[PDB]
RNA sequence: GAUGGGGAAGCUCCGUUUCAAAGGCCUGAUUUUAUGCAGGCCACCAUCGAAAGGGAAUCCGGUUAAGAUUCCGGAACCUGGAUAUGGAUUCUUCACGGUAACGUAACUGAAUGUGGAGACGUCGGCGCGAGCCCUGGGAGGAGUUAUCUUUUCUUCUUAAC
RNA sequence: GCUUGUGACGGCCCGUGAAAAUCCACAGGAAGGAAUAGUUUUCAUGCCAGGUCGUACUGAGGUCUCCAAG
């Protein structure tokens, strides 16, 4: 079964975001004219939302829940596919092949992605995805 | 014997050899049965077991080293992991092995 | 010693007011294999290191010596 | 055919006292004391010359920018990218073996 | 300036999105700047050849009206060879000509 | 080899972390019977011992009756310290590209944990570089020559950074 | 070719190959950071300073050591 799907969590293995968790928004099983290899389109999050205690208030809480995202075309060979899954429907039409290679379409991709991840972190759900992969 | 079961498939049906190609096959879901040698690295063994768990593939541990798996496929070199893309004239899937 | 292949950069250095003297060095060199020409070398004792300016052209040299601040002490060769 | 003397006070052929015979602009040969050569920084996990890091004297690393002392990944300036890869894989699967062991433990407790 | 330094002589950071295309006019001392916000800014730039005097750059007009199609503005801009007219090209499937 | 200890009538010897109270840092609205200091973090041990071991950074030309990597001219580099400006830190709050190895003018990172350099046996052949040696042409000078000899000798240099 | 420097290999061992000062790096996530100069200077440019002692010469059955033309 083709497990590498549109709602699939993965762990990036290589390059600047090594160790950082991602979600494959749109797979490309047999590549393209740019990227001639089985790759995936991902949108993961770089700066993890930091821990928040009852001592933190009003401004620190706003600072901790702030997440910084990233978008990258990544090879399957540098992906570790995970058993876990994540909702993706909010940003499927936002990231495509046209989204990549021509900014500032990447910028407005990053803003919708930033929104989606921050709105999902608040109202505490999918907590495993926003925890730091300890290695 | 397993050697009789495998050598038939290697002369009749579609197959693959080694780590990288088996993992590519698991990604495509075109793998049906994977064969893991005994002396394979623990990290690569765990990575194949987990990938097969994702793709929902039946897993067979070959009793003996990679040399004996190369001998089983009838090749001079050594092979750590063999997949079955297409099962041959043998009923290898429905059997215990 | 550091090469600057950059004209106005040298002129910025000359008006630093921490610079006392300058020097214009004249050379006799040949191109490719054919003909001899005349090379100039605009050198200032900078703040830390000496900056130098190879200008293979003679007209740009003719313009640059003219374009220097008149209060600055200029040295031939 | 000029013969060449040591320049510093050590008259001996130690590790520190290497000689390069260099021709000077006075038209004469003279010795130059060779600085002890810089080595590659190495993988703490691997034992291999890690790529993209400048090769300098230990003290000489203080002068140079951080982009010559670190590659951009996690464990960048200290590991291999292969040894980082291997510990991403390892820490993931160990963390998931913990889950499976909790599943088995919770099942056995329910059985008793 | 290829005479002044290796750094930029003047850094100007005004655009809202990615500065997609910047082009000189051939005859008149003018240059444009078409970013991804559907906006072209036109600049006057005097260059003084003989005298050791740094080039003056002044802004002129913010040209607008271009439609933004999925976070994408003006993909290209090219000047007319001999007069001060400018050819734009947006994501709105439409090229435009600007006039004095 | 002191210190703590323990011997010794003693001069002094044993011992080098030992059953030593061996000390140096952080937190705080000022510490609630009213202006008397509370809580925490870390657990080995002074020192001497190398002008051949490890070690930040200097070269060239010149100069005296006798001094030179020390003096002079020129040109450098290292280390420590205040601080000043430009640039960055993006619509305001710690930057991005590359599938990837990685790249960048920057791109905060405390306690604590770790890694690299320092930092390392000996030989063999092979590759590459520098100096020396051999040599062709050419630009100068000294020589020998009755004979033969485009002859013999010498100069033609390039430091740190 | 000689001198010397360096690179990749291959032998020789259960012989697995001084220490420390000093310098750098990673993991970590404490703290800090804006509306008459926010936080940060491992980016560029600019400023100042660097004490004591040795330093001459010789060094040739009879102490050690370096350079080495045809």
């Amino acid at each position: 079964a083709k497990f590498l799907k549109a709602g699939k969590v993965a762990v990036v293995v290589r390059g600047r975001y090594a160790g950082k968790k991602v979600v494959i928004v749109k797979p490309h099983d047999e590549g393209s004219k740019s990227h001639p290899f089985g790759h995936a389109l991902v949108a993961g999050i770089e700066r993890y939302p930091l821990k928040v205690t009852k001592k933190h208030g009003a401004k620190k809480v706003a600072k901790r829940t702030k997440i910084k995202p990233f978008i990258k075309v990544v090879n399957y060979n540098h992906l570790l596919p995970t058993r876990y899954t994540l909702d993706v429907e909010a940003f499927k039409s936002v990231v495509s092949t046209e989204t990549f290679e021509q900014p500032s379409q990447r910028e407005e991709a990053k803003k919708v992605v930033k929104k989606a991840f921050e709105e999902r972190h608040q109202a505490g759900k999918n907590q495993w995805f926003f925890s730091k992969l300890r290695f | 014997s397993i050697n009789q079961k495998l050598a038939l498939v290697i002369k009749s049906g579609k197959y693959t050899l080694g780590y990288k190609s088996t993992v590519k096959s698991l990604r495509q879901g075109k793998s049906k049965l994977i064969i893991i040698a005994a002396n394979t690295p623990v990290l690569r063994k765990s990575e194949l077991e987990y990938y097969a768990m994702l793709s929902k593939t039946k897993v067979y541990y070959f009793q003996g080293g990679n040399n004996e798996l190369g001998t089983a496929v009838g090749k001079l070199f050594r092979v750590g992991v063999v997949s079955i893309l297409e099962a041959g004239d043998s009923d290898i899937l429905t059997t215990l092995a | 010693a550091r090469e600057i292949t950059d004209i106005k950069q040298f002129l910025e250095l000359t008006r630093r007011a921490d610079v006392k003297t300058a020097t214009v060095k004249i050379n006799k060199k040949l191109n490719k294999a054919g003909k001899p020409f005349r090379q100039t070398k605009f050198k200032v004792r900078g703040s830390s290191s000496l900056y130098t300016l190879v200008i293979n052209d003679a007209g740009k040299a003719k313009k640059l010596i003219q374009s220097l601040p008149p209060t600055l002490k200029v040295n031939r060769l | 055919a000029q013969r060449v003397t040591f320049r510093r006070r050590n008259p001996y052929n130690t590790r520190s006292n290497k000689i390069k015979v260099v021709k000077t602009p006075g038209g004469i040969l003279r010795a130059q004391h060779v600085k002890k050569l810089a080595t590659r920084p190495k993988c703490g996990d691997c034992g291999s010359a890690l790529q993209g890091i400048s090769t300098l004297r230990p003290r000489q690393y203080a002068t140079v920018s951080k982009t010559h002392k670190t590659v951009s990944r996690a464990y960048g300036g200290s590991r291999c990218a292969n040894c980082v890869k291997e510990r991403i894989i390892r820490a993931f699967l160990i963390e998931e073996q913990k889950i499976v062991k909790k599943v088995v433990k919770e099942q056995t407790e329910a059985a008793k | 300036d290829l005479d002044l330094a290796s750094t930029p002589y003047k850094t100007l950071r005004y655009h809202e999105k990615a500065v997609r295309s910047v082009n000189f006019h051939k005859k008149l001392p003018l240059f444009s700047s078409a970013a991804d916000d559907g906006t072209i800014h036109v600049f006057h730039a005097t260059v003084y050849d003989d005298m050791m005097k740094n080039p003056m750059i002044v802004p002129l007009k913010k040209l607008t009206g271009h439609k933004v199609i999925n976070s994408l503005g003006v993909l290209d801009a090219i000047w007319h060879p001999r007069e001060a007219w400018l050819f734009s090209a947006g994501a709105d499937n439409t090229a435009r000509l600007w006039t004095t």
